[PDB]
């Protein structure tokens, strides 16, 4: 799919995600939701190629799961992101590799900190205090370098993101039907059903 | 390079009636423009009233139709000397030729009978195993000029009754064997006229309850 | 996948009122040089059935060993191997065109085309043809390579149809068969002189004809030919 | 397409099949392959149809200027002389593949012509896609010293087996005979051996079968007085 | 091929065209593009030709599985997945499906699954899928609500195949009508395009372009 | 990518007796999209009659060009063009093209009016000429006119008979053609009057 | 194609097969591949046929308006006109000649033009496809100052390997002799060269 | 550029005109007219290769104007449609076409008839009730081939195309930024400045 | 490379030419293309370097194992072990062998495998890149029965034309003689051959 953004505040970590979905010539689709749960404190965002994505997801969203049921524990957002970075590093050397892009954001309870995670299809890893994938970075990066600050409150995360919202809403050439916005904290994952 | 696959011409028609049913095709069998042979069937009577041709490639046309009078004798075998129905012939066929969907039968497959309620049947498949059941259909080389024919001159496509002009249909009434094979034979000739790979002889076998019967006619050998 | 190296050319054949005829010539041409001139590519089986190979030599010679083979096997455990359980041409025909079509399914195909000439228990003349792809078909007259646009042709002028086969005598036939291997002389460009033919009929049995030639010739009219257009001398 | 020349006594002759086609589909089932360069000198053409009928006419054209101009009757090795020069300016892109025969006050000749230019002699030829099931005729049954029967005979027998042989020829059989001190007889469909057998039914439809919209009278005529 | 599907009050509507072609060769008029999975289930056909049947075929014996191994109706969810999870198996191989699954269980309720050679799958209210979907989107869009009668839902699935018969080369034929309720699906018969046409525009008013 | 079938259309023309006839398709489009239901592909310059399928541009430029060339023949020799005479035109304007062609197959249709004699002719698209007794076809059902006409076709049909025969053939022909269709036209030509009769079929 | 040039003690003599092939059909088992730009100045030709004709025919032409102005010209003229078309136009043809021409004064020449243009002057030369078979054969067997009928000989054994091995090679074997006394055609059919 | 529309009614012909122009990843601007009045009842727009639209439709402008001026005349639409093709039609064979698609609406002032005229880059001209060029028509046609009737005034030609419009925004990937709209009647060419 | 096997009166004898080249470089001017792979059969190896020695290696394997279990293997039982590797891995394979050995029953026997893996026995054979300029000379030359005097003469002088003719041919003549008296190596030097 297209955009997807991440951004790692105070006390939480906010990502966002186009709703569009696009074959070719039509828009078949324009409530979409490129996310799964991990788990109660950890989501992942998604972006690639058709199919590969939501499989991708799913498939780590069923090890996860597992993981807790067999621990009765959940997993550290760090661990979460390197087990992912594992599994695409593993499959980009495969007959035919998971062509899938995602973000990974987490509240870790223990440490009491929110964690951002950027990781490629190729399996490249980077913990950032916001992060993209695609061409979104291109005209986002510029207002999160000059505005973003990390005692920032999830408001002003918001706020600040909305504003990356709208750059892309002007400069980008593709209608990417607006962004699903979640957030991630101590109390677990919540969506912002007006944006 | 190695080609696995070639063509060998000819053309086949198969037309359905009230209780009757044909299968019609050339005997002309070729590659580039040399002639092979006048007289090779290409039209085969695979036994429980079921005939069948596989037009195109004749080594995988060969091969198809080896398979499926091959699957009527197991049929035979494992469900005690059971009659298989043209309906269930043709489902078997679908999944012999989508088998190969990754290196498909290079053939236009035509079968023909009666149905469960003695009622005439046809079914035509693509190369890789759709199907679908037809009151008329053509295959191979020439099928682009015998179907818009068999639309106008079985199906009365485009006709209409006279005084009316356009408002009320002709009629669809049936057409008795001898009637069908007049359309055939005709089909031929003219697809003889003015296709390259068409000619020689004609064969047709007919199909009623009677069991399979056939009818030989020469055409024109240029 | 390959590409033929040491190859074969024509072979051509006819049946006639009492059996069938079968020729092909001595070469085994590697390109444009003319390199073996003494390779025999009629390969009789028994004393009923003649297979005639054309294209690539090393491709024929494993088809010759498992020919020889099959004529081996079917003795293994048969009282009547040279009687009622002998192979007919029908059989050791059907054998080669499963390998054929085998074999061109693992794109690894034996680069050749045969024609199988016979007779059968019956009396009933046999001739098929198959080739690299699997392809088969039988007629009155059949021929690879150059044979078919050259042979074929003339043979059929004496046999055209059916209803011919009973009406032409061995003699008219071999005549035939003869005058266009001469004729694949004069316009093959990887054909040679010397050539091999084979008869099989119902009454006479098997008859192997080889180091044969071509003879009767015309080429005195080359002397009259001077130039391109306007020479004169 | 299967054309032939074969020389005889006192002249020379060719022949051609009249199928003409595009792709496996036949265009023309009674197609004119024979061509006239001058009264007496024709030529028999295959490859690309436009080709073979436009290089023939244009020298054609050029030699009867050059007829009027030498006040000569003209002569074949002048039509063999213009069309190879003309074929190999081109590269071999103009596809014609023509078959050169004629009389004239040198004598009879016969002479063959390919694309790229090159020419060829001699007392029997054949051209296109039919020419080896034809040359094999050639080489079995033609002798020297031929009459004008016997080489009338040999040509259409020579085209036949193109016909009957050959998927790129069909139809009939065309000829034309060049006879020292005569006219030269064009003989169109000399032989017609593939005439369509009578249909089984008639499909002449009832007046008033097919749907219409509307009619009108359409005017050809030109602008009228009054 | 122009195929549509939406969900409404009355439950879902599906509506397909009946043309197969081969290039610009038209090889059949009278295809049927809505495969009768079971008496609840529809499954619609774009694309490869064998490729759909085969595998939607093949589909109903696994719903037929699983409600034999379950004692249970299978959820339109699960149906989808099974063909979704199939194809995604084969891909990079050349598969050419575009479909949608249709269903009415008590569970989901009137759904309606996007699946497609590629491994999307996608739930959803309307989709059109095939060379003609763009048109028969224009018409949908427009006229659609879910406050429609089972009559005039049937009609506006029918238009809209119609609009794309119209205007697309590679579709055409006639227009197959069915209309999914919880208690099954319900054929409403095919209909010429060459009959459909001249009728529409007479009592629609519609095509004033064309000359009747 | 193929010039000759991105617009689509079909043109047919056949012979009766004292008459001939010649009908085409109405569809212009782009490849899958139909486009227009107008674009009729049948001229005429006097009594002649001229029906052009392929590329649609050239299509328009050589009706313009034939235009103009038979106007200025007028013009000069005082005289409407003839059949003959006009197809020798077409065939020598194609092929001064040779090697940068007109990607179109034209077909004529009319009767001398002199001699009194049905005439029809076809081309390729670079100029050569089919001349045929029975009929002539041209377009992207080219393959389904030949198997049409071939058997439906018989010698000396009377005017109205013909145009039965004729319309049939481009209907059944056209139906099974993606890029033809979209309307018809049929042109029934007798020695001094010319009916022209627009098809009802389907519109897909 | 296989074709060779000898000089000898009274002159040269030329020597050609007569097939010409188009890929493995024979289109012509009668050609006559040497052809004559002048009276006593002859060429074989290998390569396309097409060009060698078109290029010996503006050779003929070139040498005839030469002998109206300037009397007869020398065999190396005549070379170096073949030279000039086929160095000049050497991106375009595909021709290998070979001159052979008799004076009074220089007696028997020969000069080879291979594809690329350049011009080599040979007691005798050979060419074709047919050739590559017998430069072990030609150069054991050749001598200088050879009498007519040892030449003659020595062609006629030399070609017959040619056409024996070379399959684009065949037909009859076709000599020109060119000396003081004139111009002599000479042919030797298949019966006759294939039992050497 | 992408998407322009035409529709010819009653008494006029409603040229629809995108505003966006995209070179690659940005959209340099959002307030592009892609028109050109060639006389005060004609105006032609115009749609493809970058450069080339420009360069070709202010080319015909310069021609146009100057027959103007020489005449003392305006040209008929059909006169003026038939020169564009013809120019386009010599074009196609030249060493570089013009890559252009335009579209040519004009009130033709003696018969006192609105023209719409759809000309491609190959020289294909056709008259039509309503068109388009590119992926427009693709979306569009099936809704004016419902609601279009030959008798619509320009207040009901301008909602009918407000409807082709929205389909557009709601089904093309691309963000085309709007439309400016033209309308070309009897009293000559003026623009709806709110759309 | 020039190779050739010749069958005589009291044997066979094996030639070859010593030259090895990386395109235009010669790698290796004094090669050993006589290679034994039995006490009195032998091969000549034209083609891969790396393909033939492989193949040969293996050869020398399966005769030196036969021989453990059956005793001596006759020449064309070695032969079709080399035909056995060279068809089955045609596709794989660039190897153009000479099989030469020496019976007492069956006396001199040669058999040349080309590229595809095919077999032929001959009275004699040549093969490598240098083979092709010497058909002709050997076909008029070669004799049946010849003394192990003239066999040495006609390989020495048709090689040494070979080596004339032929870029990647080159270096000193080697030979091997094959009879019922043993095995002998023959070598020729250039100032020898060359001057023949
Ligand atoms: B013959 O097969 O050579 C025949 C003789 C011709 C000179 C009347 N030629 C053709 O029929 C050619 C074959 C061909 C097809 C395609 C490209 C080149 C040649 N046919 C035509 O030139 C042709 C095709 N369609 C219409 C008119 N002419
Ligand atoms: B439709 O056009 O997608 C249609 C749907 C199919 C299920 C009947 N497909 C076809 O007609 C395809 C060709 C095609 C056209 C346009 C878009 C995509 C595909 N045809 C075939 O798959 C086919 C196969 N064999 C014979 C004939 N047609
Ligand atoms: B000879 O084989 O080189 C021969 C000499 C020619 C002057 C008559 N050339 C040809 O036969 C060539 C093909 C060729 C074969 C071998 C090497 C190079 C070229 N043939 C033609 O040019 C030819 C073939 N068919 C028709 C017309 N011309
Ligand atoms: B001979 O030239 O064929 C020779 C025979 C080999 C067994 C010693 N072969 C080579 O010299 C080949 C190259 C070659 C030349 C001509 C024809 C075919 C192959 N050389 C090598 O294989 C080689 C070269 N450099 C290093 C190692 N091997
Ligand atoms: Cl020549
Ligand atoms: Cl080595
Ligand atoms: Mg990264
Ligand atoms: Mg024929
Ligand atoms: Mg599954
Ligand atoms: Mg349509
Ligand atoms: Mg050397």
């Amino acid at each position: 799919m297209d955009i997807i953004l991440g951004i790692r505040v105070q006390d939480s970590v906010i990502l966002a995600s186009s709703k569009a979905v696009t074959r070719g010539i039509s828009v078949l689709k324009d409530s979409d939701d490129k996310t799964r749960q991990l788990s109660p404190h950890t989501l992942m965002s998604f972006a690639g190629e058709a199919g590969d994505t939501v499989q991708f997801a799913e498939y780590i969203q069923a090890n996860i799961q597992l993981y807790s049921i067999r621990e009765d524990y959940e997993l550290s957002p760090q661990a979460v992101s390197s087990f992912v970075r594992q599994e695409l590093a593993k499959s980009i050397r495969s007959r035919r590799p998971y062509q899938v892009n995602v973000l990974i954001g987490g509240y870790d309870k223990k440490k009491n900190k929110p964690e951002l995670y950027q990781i490629d299809y190729l399996g490249t890893k980077v913990e950032l205090p916001y992060g993209a994938h695609g061409y979104s970075g291109f005209y986002t990066f510029s207002l999160l370098d000059h505005h973003y600050r990390p005692d920032m409150t999830t408001e002003e995360g918001l706020d600040l993101l909305k504003l990356c919202v709208q750059e892309l809403e002007k400069r980008m050439p593709m209608d990417f039907k607006g962004v699903i916005v979640k957030i991630v904290d101590k109390d677990g994952i919540r969506q912002v059903d007006d944006f | 390079q190695f080609n696995p696959y070639g063509d060998n011409g000819g053309t086949i028609l198969g037309i359905a009636g009230e209780d009757f049913a044909v299968l019609a095709g050339d005997t002309r069998n070729i590659t580039d423009y040399s002639i092979n042979s006048r007289y090779e069937p290409k039209v085969f009577d695979c036994g429980d009233n079921i005939v069948m041709s596989a037009n195109g490639f004749a080594a995988d046309g060969d091969a198809l139709v080896k398979r499926f009078k091959n699957s009527v004798k197991w049929y035979h075998f494992d469900h005690n000397d059971k009659k298989l129905s043209i309906n269930s012939a043709a489902r078997n066929i679908q999944h012999l030729l989508y088998g190969k969907r990754f290196f498909p039968y290079y053939v236009h497959t035509i079968i023909a009978g009666l149905d469960e309620d003695g009622k005439g049947a046809v079914y035509s498949f693509d190369p890789v195993g759709s199907y679908e059941r037809e009151q008329c259909r053509a295959g191979g080389a020439a099928a682009s000029l015998i179907m818009p024919f068999l639309d106008n001159q079985v199906n009365f496509k485009n006709q209409y009754e006279p005084g009316t002009n356009g408002k009320v249909k002709k009629p669809l009434k049936y057409l008795s064997v001898e009637e069908v094979i007049k359309l055939v034979r005709d089909s031929f000739t003219s697809a003889t006229e003015r296709h390259i790979q068409v000619g020689d002889g004609l064969e047709i076998l007919i199909v009623t309850k009677d069991g399979v019967r056939k009818e030989f006619y020469e055409l024109k050998r240029d | 996948t390959q590409q033929p190296i040491v190859t074969g050319t024509s072979v051509i054949s006819m049946k006639y009122d009492n059996g069938v005829i079968i020729a092909a010539d001595n070469l085994g041409s590697y390109g444009s040089l003319l390199r073996f001139n003494g390779v025999e590519r009629l390969i009789p089986v028994g004393d009923n059935t003649v297979v005639g190979i054309s294209g690539d030599i090393s491709d024929m010679q494993h088809i010759e060993r498992l020919l020889k083979d099959l004529v081996t096997e079917n003795a293994y455990d048969n009282p009547l191997a040279d009687a009622e359980e002998a192979l007919e041409p029908s059989y050791i025909f059907e054998y080669l065109a499963t390998v054929m079509y085998q074999r061109r399914s693992k794109m690894n195909p034996l680069w050749n085309a045969i024609i199988v000439a016979g007779v059968q228990s019956n009396g009933d003349q046999f001739l098929r043809y198959v080739n690299l792809l699997g392809v088969t078909y039988s007629s009155p007259t059949l021929a690879t390579g150059f044979g078919a646009h050259m042979a074929n042709p003339l043979l059929r002028k004496v046999v055209d149809r059916e209803s011919d086969i009973p009406k032409t005598t061995v003699q008219v036939a071999e005549e035939a068969i003869v005058n266009a291997m001469r004729v694949l002389y004069y316009r093959d460009a990887r054909s040679s002189r010397n050539f091999s033919l084979a008869i099989i009929d119902k009454n006479t049995g098997l008859t192997f004809k080889k180091n044969l030639q071509v003879e009767n010739m015309k080429w005195d009219f080359a002397k009259d030919i001077k130039g391109y257009g306007t020479q004169k001398i | 397409t299967t054309i032939v020349g074969v020389k005889f006594n006192n002249g020379v002759v060719i022949a051609a099949d009249t199928r003409s086609t595009q792709g496996p589909i036949v265009a023309d089932k009674n197609c004119a392959k024979l061509h006239r360069i001058s009264p007496k000198i024709w030529c028999a053409g295959a490859g690309t149809a436009a080709d073979t009928e436009a290089v023939t006419q244009l020298i054609g054209s050029n030699i009867e200027l050059h007829s009027l101009y030498t006040s000569r009757e003209p002569r074949v090795v002048s039509a063999l002389q213009m069309l190879k020069q003309h074929l190999f300016k081109y590269q071999g892109h103009i596809g014609a593949y023509l078959i050169v025969a004629g009389v004239d006050p040198t004598g009879s000749h016969l002479f063959s012509i390919h694309a790229h230019g090159s020419t060829d002699v001699g007392y029997y030829l054949s051209l296109g896609s039919g020419s080896l099931a034809a040359m094999a005729v050639l080489e079995s049954h033609w002798k020297q010293d031929l009459t004008k029967e016997e080489a009338i005979k040999l040509a259409s027998d020579a085209i036949q087996a193109g016909i009957w042989n050959d998927l790129g020829s069909g139809s009939n059989v065309d000829v034309c005979v060049m006879e020292i001190g005569k006219d030269a007889e064009y003989l169109r469909n000399y032989l017609t051996p593939n005439v369509r057998e009578e249909k089984q039914k008639s499909y002449k439809f009832p007046r008033g079968t097919t749907a219409v919209l509307k009619e009108s009278i359409v005017n050809i005529c030109d602008i009228q007085e009054e | 091929t122009t195929t549509l599907a939406f969900r409404f009050q009355g439950g879902i509507i599906v509506a397909v065209d009946s043309r197969a072609t081969a290039g610009n060769w038209v090889a059949s008029q009278t295809v049927k593009k809505v495969i009768e999975i079971n008496p609840f289930l529809l499954g619609t056909m774009a694309g490869g030709v064998a490729d759909c049947q085969f595998w939607e075929t093949w589909l109903g014996s696994q719903c037929r599985l699983h409600e034999l191994r379950e004692k249970e109706r299978i959820s339109v969810a699960a149906a989808s997945k099974i063909l979704s999870n199939l194809v995604y198996q084969y891909k990079g191989a050349g598969l050419s499906m575009g479909t949608m699954i249709c269903g009415y269980t008590r569970k989901e309720g009137p759904t309606i699954y996007y699946v497609d050679s590629d491994g999307t799958r996608l739930k959803g209210d309307i989709f059109c899928v095939g060379s003609g979907q763009t048109f028969a989107y224009g018409v949908l869009d427009s006229n659609y609500k879910w406050d429609l009668s089972v009559e005039d839902a049937l009609y506006l699935g029918k238009r809209s195949i119609l609009a794309a018969a119209h205007r697309d080369a590679y579709s055409g034929g006639s227009v197959n009508l069915y209309h999914v309720t919880e208690d099954g699906w319900i054929y409403h018969g095919n209909h010429d395009v060459g009959e459909l046409f001249w009728k529409v525009k007479e009592e629609e008013g519609s095509f004033n372009n064309v000359i009747g | 990518s193929d010039p000759s079938s991105i617009n689509g259309g079909i043109v047919v023309a056949m012979t009766g007796k004292d008459c001939v006839a010649i009908a085409c398709d109405l569809r212009l489009g782009s490849q899958s999209l139909g486009v227009s239901n107008k674009f009729e592909k049948i001229f005429h310059y006097g009594h002649v009659f001229l029906g052009i399928t392929g590329l649609a541009t050239d299509v328009t430029t050589l009706n313009e060009m034939f235009r103009y060339k038979t106007n200025l023949y007028k013009l000069k020799e005082e005289r409407a063009i003839e059949p003959e005479t006009f197809t020798q035109l077409v065939s020598s304007s194609l092929y001064e093209r040779r090697f940068g062609p007109y990607f179109v197959g034209p077909v004529v249709a009319g009767i001398n009016s002199k001699s009194g004699k049905p005439f029809i002719a076809g081309f390729d698209l670079i100029g050569c000429i089919d001349e045929a007794k029975d009929f002539i076809v041209s377009g992207t059902a080219s393959d389904q006119l030949f198997g049409m006409c071939e058997s439906l076709y018989e010698p000396n049909l009377e005017p109205e008979d013909l145009f039965e025969t004729i319309s049939q053939a481009l209907l059944n022909a056209a139906d099974r053609d993606a890029l033809s269709g979209w309307g018809a036209v049929v042109y029934i030509i007798k020695k001094d009057e010319v009916v022209k009769r627009y098809l009802k079929m389907r519109q897909d | 194609t296989s074709i060779m040039a000898v000089t000898f003690k009274d002159g040269v003599i030329l020597g050609a097969d007569s097939r010409t092939t188009t890929g493995a059909y024979i289109a012509n088992r009668v050609t006559d591949k040497l052809t004559r730009v002048h009276d006593k100045i002859w060429c074989c030709r290998s390569g396309s046929a097409a060009d060698t004709q078109a290029i010996a025919d503006i050779v003929q032409y070139h040498l005839e308006l030469y002998t109206s102005q300037y009397g007869t010209p020398s065999t190396e003229t005549a070379a170096s006109v073949f030279k000039e078309l086929c160095y000049e136009n050497k991106d375009n043809l595909t021709a290998g000649i070979i001159v052979a021409g008799y004076d009074d004064k220089n007696k028997g020449e020969v000069y080879t033009i291979p594809l690329g243009g350049s011009v080599h002057k040979l007691p005798y030369a050979i060419a074709g496809s047919g050739s590559t078979f017998i430069y072990g054969y030609c150069d054991k067997n050749f001598r200088e100052n050879m009498s007519k009928e040892e030449t003659v000989d020595f062609i006629k054994h030399s070609l017959s390997q040619a056409i024996k091995w070379d399959g684009s090679s065949g037909g009859v074997i076709r000599m020109v002799v060119l000396t003081a006394a004139g111009v002599e055609r000479l042919i030797f059919y298949p019966d006759e060269y294939e039992q050497l």
